[PDB]
């Protein structure tokens, strides 16, 4: 199948017409993306199969054919970049200084950009281009409005 | 059967739309991954 570095829709037949239920990051031959998004399922890319490797509901996370590669971080100042991928339209970067995830564990960085949920596992990049991690797991604030954390993995 | 589709490259984009705001909220994380807000 396509193993080329990028990012990719994640699509189903299993509803009305072909419908994208996600994104995700392919990078060294691992695919990554949001647990939510494919619940652990297999995914097809052209007539290649790609198999769950390793996943985590609590970090909502998944790699595919291989374990999770991405392991750049946000640096706690910088802008960033979230590079969406919404249903039906053409990736589009946009650039935004994140917030703060507050936790009895620790500080995450959030960022506040509102797409519809087919675009969970759009990546966030830091200057260089490196993903930070991935949009799509968060909160809706008072006014409505949707948060969502810089969700990274660990390497090994 | 869900399958991929490649939607781009992975690259910084000077002169990229600069929009949304940067709040600090309290927030807890339940075992089934769901962020919710402490208030
Ligand atoms: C935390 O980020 C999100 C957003 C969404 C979709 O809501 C949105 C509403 N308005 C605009 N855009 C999106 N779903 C999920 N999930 C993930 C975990 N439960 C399964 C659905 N997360």
């Amino acid at each position: 199948g396509e193993t080329t570095d990028g990012v990719y829709r994640v699509m189903t037949r299993r509803l009305l017409g072909s419908t994208q239920v996600g994104v995700g990051v392919m990078q060294e031959g691992v695919f990554h993306t949001m647990w939510h998004v494919t619940k652990g399922a297999a995914l097809r890319s052209g007539e290649g199969r790609l198999d769950p490797y390793w996943g985590d509901v609590k970090q909502d996370l998944v790699s595919y054919c291989g374990p999770w590669k991405l392991d750049a971080a946000w640096d706690g100042l910088s802008e960033v970049q979230l590079l969406a991928v919404p249903p039906g339209e053409r990736a589009k970067n946009i650039q935004t200084l994140p917030g703060i995830f507050k936790t009895k564990d620790g500080d995450i960085g959030a960022v506040a950009l509102d797409y519809p949920a087919g675009t969970s596992g759009s990546p966030i990049l830091d200057k260089c281009g490196r993903v930070i991690g991935l949009y799509g797991n968060g909160v809706v604030i008072k006014n409505g409005s949707y948060v969502s954390a810089i969700t990274q993995g660990k390497r090994e | 059967d869900m399958y991929i589709e490649r939607a781009g490259d992975i690259t910084w984009e000077k002169d990229a739309e600069v929009t949304g705001n940067s709040p600090r909220l309290d927030v807890a994380l339940d075992e089934s991954g769901d962020f919710s807000l402490v208030e």
